[PDB]
RNA sequence: UGGUUCCGCAUGGA
RNA sequence: AACAGUGGUAGGAGAGCGUUCUAAGGGCUGUGAAGCCAGACCGGAAGGACUGGUGGAGCGCUUAGAAGUGAGAAUGCCGGU
RNA sequence: GGAACGAGGUAGAUGAAGAGGUCUGGAAAGGCCCGCCAUAGGAGGUAACAGCCCUGUAGUCAAAACUUCGUUCUCUCCUGAGUGGAUCCUGAGUACGGCGGAACAAAUUCCGUCGGAAUCCGGGAGGACCAUCUCCCAAGGCUAAAUACUCCCUAGUGACCGAUAGUGAACCAGUACCGUGAGGGAAAGGUGAAAAGCACCCCGGAAGGGGAGUGAAAGAGAUCCUGAAACCGUGUGCCUACAAGUAGUCAGAGCCCGUUAACGGGUGAUGGCGUGCCUUUUGUAGAAUGAACCGGCGAGUUACGAUCUCGUGCAAGGUUAAGCAGAAGAUGCGGAGCCGCAGCGAAAGCGAGUCUGAAUAGGGCGCAUGAGUACGUGGUCGUAGACCCGAAACCAGGUGA
C-alpha cells in the first residue's frame, strides 16, 4: 500500500484549454477562429448440447433469459423434452437422435 | 479545494525582472514592459551569434589585403596562388595573426610569387 | 498452510490480482468521502438586477465563482465477482510474509488493556494490527480501543483496506472457518 | 378515386 | 551501430513540471520553520537546490487517488500609487 | 372521564495515572534516558507540539417542579347467530339526451345549457362502439402508518472557505450612505506568554523626538504580527555637455571590484546589425483595436443520455435495482428486471428461411466467418445558463403630481 501503482496505460491527463501557448489549444481552445405479438426469442440447438428438457429449468440454466409466452425450439445446431412450440427442423433432429 | 496561488507568481516574475538588470530606465522594473525586452534579446542574441561568425571574416580580410599590399599583390592574386604552390590549409584567422611578425608572414609570401 | 496455531486452501493462495486488486481500494476511499461542499452562483446571490451588465458578473469581485463545485456525490461500484476476488488477494500478500497470526479463541475474562500489551507483547506485534474474531467477544471488544495502534473486527465486516493499513493479523482460528463460507 | 382472406381490444362483428 | 530526419499557425497525437488537500511511512524544525530579500550555482524547457541577512510558528519528500487552477491583454472589477 | 410504574428532555454530580531525571531556552508540552494509567490517547487551554498540567472524555448514577413517551390499573362500554328473499328495502333532477366550452372515428373528464329514467328477474363497464361472457354494486360519511419540507433547537462530521474567500454581514450590518418612494447597499480581523502600556531626564507651546526603564524583541509604542511591488528618497564605484538611438544585441579598450572559482562581477568611449507586444485580416510599422503602472481576483467540465478507443473481471452469460441489516462506510442479503446468443412488411405468419411476389428465374436481407457484458479513465455529440462577458424589447405584481 506504500506504493500502489496504478496499470500502465489506465489512467491518462485530462485535456486542459486556455492553460499555455505552447501545449496547444490556449488562444481559442481548440474550437476554431400491430397490437399482440409474441416473441420466442431464438432458442440454439446447440445450447442444449451442455445438457427432462422443460423451460423451467431451462431458464435456471441460463439457457433462456426472458419467459416469453412458451418456448420454441429451433434446429440450427447438431446433436424427453416436453414444450410447445418446435420447428420443423428440431423435430426431425430429435427424432433422428 | 480552492488554490489561492501568491507563492508561484512573483517567483515567476522574479526570474523576468533579474535578466532585464542594466536596460534603461523603466525597463528594470516594470514587469509589462521587461518581458518584451528580454523576449528581443534573446532574439537578437540568436541572431547575432551568425554575424560575428561572419564579421570577423571581413576582419580577417581587410588585414590580410593590407598585409598583401607590402607586396604589389592584391589579396585575390595571394589567395589563387596561396592554394596552387603550396598545400597548405591555412585560415584566414591564422594568415592574419601572425601579421604582426613581419619575417613570418613574409616567408610565406614569398611562396605565392612562386607559382604565380 | 495448518500449523499448530498460537496459544500465547483456496482463499490465500497464490496468482495475486493486481490491477484488480488496486480498483478495489479506489472505490473505497470515494465512498469515504463525505461530499457536502457547495459554492455560490451568479444567480443564488443576493445581488441586483439593473445595469449599475450587472453588479454580480463572472468577473465582478462582488459576484460568485463562474463553474465551481456544487452538491454532488461520487459513488461507483465494482461487479459483485470483483468484489470477493480481492479479498483473498490482500489475505494472501499475509501468507506470503507470515503476517498472519493464528490464534485460538481469544482468551480474555475482563476489559483490561494491560492484558492486551502483554499480549502484544506476548506475539511481538510492534505497529498497527487486526484483531478479528468471529462471535463478537465483547471483552475484546470493550478492551483495546483504547491501545491506538490496534483494532478489533467482527469477522463478516473485513474489507479490503484494514488489511493493507494495519498490516498484521491476530486471527482467532473460530473465524477462519466463517471466512470460507462467505467468500 | 378504386383493386385486395390487410388487420381487427375476455368471446362474435364493423 | 551506421544511415535517414528535425521552419511552421489552424488542427491532430505523445512525453513532462508546478500550485493547495485528507490519510498507509519516513523526517526534519526554537541551535530557528513557512514567507521575504540577496547571490557570480544545477537541469534540454516548464522549474529546482545551497549559503547569508530579516522573520518568531510551523513545514516538507520518491508512492497512489482528486484537484474552487499556473494570467500580460476583457473600452475587466476592488485597492494602492 | 382518572391513578400508578418505567424511558426520556431541559441544571449537574463523580472521574485513572509523573513537578520523572536531565539539555537548550524568555518560557518545556521538544530532545535525550526513563516510568505509569486506560470501559479514558475525543477535543480545549496551559509562556514552545501534553494522556498523566488543568477544563473535560469513557464510565456509571442523578430533578423539587415541569413536560414527552409508553406499560398497568381505575374507568367506561357493549350480543353473536339457525332458516326462509313469502312481501319490502338498498342512497331520484340523479343513471341519461341536446347545445357550447375547457382541460386530460373519438369516447373520456368537466362545467353551464334545456330535455330526462327505471331498478334484484335486477345494475354497471370490458375505447366513438353492436350480440355473447367475466368481474363487480353508483349517486352517505369518516380514517392512522410508510412520504414532502424546514424559520427553528440540541449533539456532530466535512479530499468545505480562512478575510478580494465564506452569507450582504467574522468587527455595535441590513448599519453608514443613496433615493420623495418602492428599493438599492458598502468599507473595516491580528501588541504581548502578561498590559508589565514607557517612572524620571532633555528639546519643544504641544505633537513628535533622544536618552533611561519594561520586555525574550521598542527594528513591539496603539491602523501594533510578517511585512513584497509600483512610487519617493539620501549616500556612493563607472560613465556623460559635437551628439540623432523600439534603447537592446555581438565586437570592444579603459576603469573599479573579488565570486556558490567560474573560459569571473559592475560600468561601458566607439563600430556592426536592429520598423514594440496581443487580437484580427488576402496583408503590417500604422493613424485598425486594447492596456497609465503595480498587486489581487477573473473564462471547458458535474452526476443525466448517446458513441468509440483504452484498462480490468467473467466470458455464449454477464449483471443487479429499490430496500432491509451494519461507524451518513466497506460489506453482505436481495434474482423484480435489463443486455446478449439470429432474422424480414406502410398492414400478418415459420424458422436459415424472405417481405412485393404466376414463378422452383432477376432484384430484398442476413448468416456462414459467433463474442459480448459490468464498471473505470479519456474522446467527442446531446438536453438543461451550457467557452466566459455584453443589447433593444416583452409580460406579471407593485411605487410615484
Amino acid at each position: 500500500l506504500h506504493e500502489l501503482k496504478p496499470s500502465e496505460g489506465s489512467r491518462k491527463t485530462r485535456n486542459r484549454v486556455g492553460r499555455g501557448i505552447g501545449s496547444g489549444n490556449g488562444k481559442t481552445a481548440g474550437k476554431g477562429h400491430n397490437i399482440n405479438r409474441k416473441e420466442y426469442a431464438v432458442v440454439n440447438l446447440d445450447k442444449l448440447n451442455g445438457f427432462e428438457v422443460t423451460p423451467e429449468l431451462l431458464l435456471e440454466t441460463g439457457v433462456i433469459s426472458k419467459l416469453n409466452a412458451g418456448v420454441k425450439i429451433l434446429g440450427n445446431g447438431k446433436l424427453t423434452v416436453k414444450a410447445n412450440k418446435f420447428s420443423a427442423s428440431a423435430k426431425e433432429a430429435v427424432e433422428a437422435a | 479545494p480552492r488554490v489561492k496561488g501568491g507563492t508561484v507568481t512573483r517567483k515567476r516574475r522574479k526570474k523576468v525582472l533579474k535578466l532585464a538588470k542594466g536596460y534603461f530606465g523603466s525597463k528594470h522594473t516594470l514587469y509589462k514592459v521587461a518581458n518584451q525586452q528580454v523576449m528581443k534579446s534573446g532574439n537578437y542574441a540568436f541572431r547575432d551569434r551568425r554575424q560575428k561568425k561572419r564579421d570577423f571574416r571581413k576582419l580577417w580580410i581587410t588585414r590580410i589585403n593590407a598585409a598583401a599590399r607590402m607586396n604589389g599583390l592584391s589579396y585575390s592574386r595571394l589567395m589563387h596562388g596561396l592554394k596552387l604552390s603550396g598545400i597548405e590549409v591555412n585560415r584566414k584567422m591564422l594568415a592574419d595573426l601572425a601579421v604582426n611578425d613581419l619575417t613570418a608572414f613574409n616567408q610565406l609570401a614569398d611562396a605565392a610569387k612562386a607559382q604565380l | 498452510p495448518k500449523v499448530a496455531l498460537y496459544n500465547q486452501a483456496s482463499v490465500f493462495g497464490i496468482e495475486p490480482n493486481e490491477s484488480v486488486v488496486f480498483d478495489a481500494i479506489l472505490m473505497q476511499r470515494a465512498s469515504l468521502r463525505q461530499g457536502t461542499h457547495k459554492v455560490k452562483n451568479r444567480s443564488e446571490v443576493r445581488g441586483g438586477g439593473r445595469k449599475p451588465g450587472s453588479i454580480r458578473s463572472p468577473q465582478w469581485r462582488g459576484g460568485g465563482v463562474v463553474f465551481g463545485p456544487t452538491p454532488r456525490s461520487y459513488s461507483y461500484k465494482l461487479p459483485k465477482k470483483v468484489r470477493r476476488l480481492a479479498i483473498k488477494s490482500v489475505l494472501s500478500s499475509k501468507v506470503i510474509d507470515n503476517n498472519i497470526i493464528v490464534l485460538e479463541d481469544l482468551t480474555l475474562d475482563t476489559a483490561k488493556t494491560k492484558e492486551m500489551a502483554a499480549i502484544l507483547k506476548g506475539l511481538s506485534v510492534e505497529k498497527k494490527a487486526l484483531i478479528v474474531t468471529a462471535d463478537a467477544n465483547e471483552a475484546v471488544a470493550l478492551s483495546a480501543r483504547n491501545i491506538p495502534g490496534v483494532t478489533v473486527v467482527e469477522a463478516n465486516g473485513i474489507n479490503v483496506l484494514d488489511v493493507v493499513n494495519h498490516e498484521k493479523l491476530l486471527i482467532t482460528k473460530a473465524a477462519v472457518e466463517k471466512v470460507e463460507e462467505v467468500l
